[PDB]
RNA sequence: ACCUCGUUGGAUCAGGACAUCCCGAUGGUGCAGCCGCUAUUAAAGGUUCGUUUGUUCAACGAUUAAAGUCCUACGUGAU
């Protein structure tokens, strides 16, 4: 199966410079897992996103529809939306300027 | 005879009941049109030589009508056939494998869900229509000096030819002509009332007779393997069909509410 | 449906959106073959005498059933690459944005509420 | 092919052939030499 | 006895068999999803499964501002404001992906259509998302909320003051001058309530539909 | 200034306690983020923002609006 | 052999040519793939919306797969 365990294992194997996971409650109608990972550069981001997408494609769930890779043209932020989990690859400056952590943990308690 | 590749079977003549929504398991809504098979019978059979072509033909009728309102020759034809007269008679091109004896009834279960079908009928007659409604011409602006020309055709030709080309789009009678909708999916079949639920729209008005036949599109060339080849015979009684035959993707009413888990 | 010349409401945390100006933001181009923008379509905006891309996240025109109809034509500023200009979206964002073809995960991540 | 009013062989392997009604210069070694009347 | 609006057909030349088939499907779906009695003006919470997510439900609470459509495609559009943003959703009653319909507050309004709440003040469309369901006595006529809303300045979605709309739930005296009301009266059409051939008598049709429903039970 | 002097400290302790069993994310990054959140702001606020800050910290601790796993 | 100066668009609907702007098929390339450039063939189909200007045009803005060159008595004003 392709799950969050496989996701974190693959990300650690490709050595993401920073990994975080958010457990999205079911009452929020988006997803189950919100993964946010930082990287060294746009090349590293592209490589790791491509690698995880290839692993998803090859692993299992033939009935599960294929998955886009968003943010290819931009360099500082890519994102991939799976059936039950969404990964946001970015650079440290992008992460600190968008503060997705505070957004997705404190829904209405930030600025 | 059993079904062979390249065999074309007869179709039906149904009555357009109306439209209703339908939902597929993916969560999408499809509008569907109900076609009721009302007293549809095979009336006539002709061979390839006299079919005005090179394929056997079955004349099929439906929607029994009053004998008091028909011409004497038609009444004689139906008397020899042993049936009450039908409102419309349509000719279906078939191979000799699919020949059916005249007088045999035809039922909605002649089709099956998941099959693709072609429906031909006279479109709604809109009478003499102007060119804006008939051909979607732009017309002229409403103001800025425009006088007495808002919905008129502009130039109808060039000055050189000194004439108007045949087939030029002009005001005239719109609708009330035969049109065919191709490749419509049969979503469901109510065998009790002989209803076919056909995907999308069908030409013509409600309570109008439409001719329904297996789709001629290349993608659906050889999908007749599992269909009742000559036709469906309820008298065969091999397996009494359920009241409703559904396509696999159809969200049947009475099923537990679909959850995209 | 958002066309050219439609005035639009920038629902975004961005300085361009939240900065007062004499002219309200006005759609300059709809990045669609028919010049009609629905939810998920990109448009080009004239904000503060500046041309900025933006994404439609709501409009008054009715859509398909089960989808929300908003009282205003809500738009989110995005860069040419695709990164949202702002960092927070306050008003609810339709969930139908997820499965539409096109990159919307960034906007969904930025969004606070969904309808 | 290059369309030429007059066909000229360029190297040794350039050969004139009348095909499909018109003259051509073909060449195995130098396809750059391909000419059509 | 409350017959849900979608069951009564709009008049036409359509065959009654089509309505019988459609009602069979509607009742057979109602056996699975309980469609409660509600009216335009009652507050509803609708829970529906999202195909965009994976087996996750979405809840929307709002005032039913319109009931429309007949048969299996019947819809009700209900309205709310979320963080100051007015939103309306048109829910299909017999869509298989509506998990639940809850009548948080069963009430009737002075009008059979509250589309003018778009032009009313936002307070008249604001409703708490987590408001608790009120309770009505089992044997009790449905309450009629005679609230007359206050309107925002005159540019409106529709000319609500025109008599063809027949709006009773708006305080026209507050927002419109007597001259404006008199001008609106030019569209009165007083004969239209008296032309007897325009009225649609659905007594027999409702009786037959009730027999069908009782047989389905 | 805050709701109580010890409330912030107890909340920080509980944050570290629930980070003790952190499984999927980066523990070092989690601790660094908590340190940032509680050091770049909680030095010289006004008496009014303290209540909001501690309320948001308590909500994050509860994790009913999304928890770090 | 000094100077000067001697019906037109638009809208509407378009018919046609190919000397092709895009879509199709090929040859070569001072193109490794991506591409560009060039040539042959291809007219079934398509060929945007705006600001200033009356503009015939032109420039500019934003797009587009492309925003082709023409003939048709401005093609067409008893529309
Ligand atoms: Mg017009
Ligand atoms: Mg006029
Ligand atoms: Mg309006
Ligand atoms: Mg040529
Ligand atoms: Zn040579």
């Amino acid at each position: 199966k392709f799950d969050i365990d496989m996701m974190v294992s693959l990300l650690r194997q490709e050595n993401a410079r920073d990994i975080c996971v958010i457990q999205v409650p079911p009452e929020m109608r988006y997803t189950d897992y919100f993964v946010i990972v930082s990287g060294t550069s746009t090349r590293h981001l592209h490589a790791m996103a491509f690698y995880v997408v290839k692993m998803y494609k090859h692993l299992k769930c033939k009935r599960d529809p294929h998955v886009k890779i968003e943010g290819k043209d931009t360099d500082d932020w890519l994102c991939v939306d799976f059936g039950s989990m969404v990964i946001h690859l970015m650079l440290p400056e992008t992460r600190e300027i968008y503060e997705l952590e505070k957004l997705w943990t404190l829904r209405s308690y930030d600025d | 005879h059993p079904w062979e590749p390249g065999s074309f079977r007869v179709g039906l003549i149904a009555l357009k009941l109306g439209m209703m929504p339908l939902w597929t398991k993916d969560g999408q809504k499809h509008v569907v049109t109900l076609l009721q098979v009302q007293d549809c019978h095979v009336l006539k059979y002709t061979s390839k030589e006299n079919c005005n072509g090179k394929m056997a033909t079955l004349s099929v009728g439906g929607k029994t009508v009053s004998r008091f309102r028909k011409a004497t020759s038609i009444l004689e034809f139906y008397r020899e056939l042993g049936l009450p007269p039908k409102q419309t008679v349509k000719i279906f091109n078939i191979t000799d494998n699919a020949a059916i004896k005249p007088g045999t009834p035809l039922y909605a279960a002649h089709f099956r869900p998941g099959q693709y079908v072609d429906v031909t009928a006279k479109t709604i007659g809109k009478g003499f229509q102007g060119v804006m409604k008939r051909w979607g011409f732009k017309g002229q602006p409403a103001t800025h000096g425009q006088t007495k020309t808002h919905r008129r055709p502009g130039a109808v030709a060039t000055g050189d030819i000194g004439r108007v080309w045949p087939g030029t789009k002009m005001p005239g009678k719109m609708g009330n002509i035969y049109r065919t909708e191709y490749g419509l999916k049969v979503w469901r079949i109510n065998t009790k009332h002989n209803i076919i639920y056909v995907n999308g729209s069908v030409p013509g008005h409600k309570n109008c007779l439409v001719k329904v036949k297996d789709s001629k599109l290349p993608a659906y060339k050889d999908l007749g393997k599992n269909l009742p080849f000559p036709t469906y015979f309820p008298d065969g009684d091999e397996e009494e069909l359920p009241e409703d035959l559904y396509d696999e993707n159809v969200c049947q009413p009475g099923a537990p509410s679909i959850t995209f888990a | 449906a958002i066309q050219k010349m439609t005035r639009v409401r920038v629902v975004d945390n961005s300085a361009l959106g939240n900065s007062p100006y004499h002219r309200a933001p006005r759609c300059i181009h709809v990045y669609k073959k028919n010049g009609v923008g629905k939810v998920g379509d990109q448009i080009l905006l004239a904000i503060k005498g500046q041309k900025k891309k933006a994404l439609i996240v709501g409009h008054c025109m009715p859509g398909p059933r089960m989808t929300p109809r908003f009282d205003s034509n809500n738009v989110v500023l995005i860069e040419d690459n695709g990164n949202p200009v702002g960092t927070r979206i306050k008003t609810p964002i339709p969930t139908s944005l997820r499965k539409r073809e096109g990159e919307y995960s960034k906007v969904l991540a930025i969004a606070q509420n969904f309808v | 092919f290059k369309n030429k009013t007059v066909l000229k062989k360029r190297c040794k392997d350039c050969y004139l052939v009348k095909r499909r009604g018109r003259w051509y210069v073909y060449c195995k070694t130098h396809p750059r030499h391909k000419q059509r009347q | 006895r409350f017959l849900s609006p979608e069951f009564i057909p709009r008049r036409g030349r359509t065959d009654p068999l089509k309505f019988q088939i459609e009602r069979k499907d509607m009742l057979e779906r109602r056996k699975v999803l309980h469609i409660p009695e509600f009216y335009v003006g009652s507050i509803l919470r609708v829970t529906t499964a999202d195909p965009y997510a994976s087996g996750k439900i979405s809840q929307f609470l709002g005032i039913c501002i319109q009931r429309s459509g007949r048969g299996l495609g019947a819809t009700f559009i209900l309205r709310n404001v979320i963080e100051g943003q007015g939103v309306e959703i048109c829910f299909e009653l017999y869509n298989p992906r509506v998990q639940e319909i809850q009548v948080v507050k069963l009430e009737k309004r002075l009008d059979d259509s509250l589309l003018y709440l778009r032009d009313a003040l936002p307070e008249y469309s604001t409703f708490d998302v987590n408001m608790k369901p009120v309770v009505q006595e089992p044997n009790q006529k449905v309450p009629v909320n005679e609230l007359k809303v206050k309107m925002k300045p005159k540019p409106w979605s529709k000319r609500w003051e025109r008599p063809n709309f027949n709006i009773k739930g708006i305080r026209f005296d507050l927002c419109l001058t007597e001259q404006q009301m008199k001008e609106a009266q030019k569209w009165n059409q007083p004969w239209l309530e008296f032309d007897m051939m325009r009225e649609y008598d659905t007594s027999k049709i409702e009786a037959a539909i009730w027999k069908e429903i009782e047989a389905s039970k | 200034a805050p709701w109580s002097r010890e409330a912030v400290l107890s909340l920080y302790r509980a944050l570290l306690r629930q980070g003790r069993q952190l499984r999927y994310t980066d523990r070092d990054f989690y601790f660094a983020s908590i340190r940032r959140e509680f050091r770049k702001n909680q030095k010289l606020e006004d008496a009014e923002a303290r209540e909001r800050q501690l309320e948001k910290g308590l909500v994050f601790l509860n994790g009913k609006l999304g928890r770090i796993i």
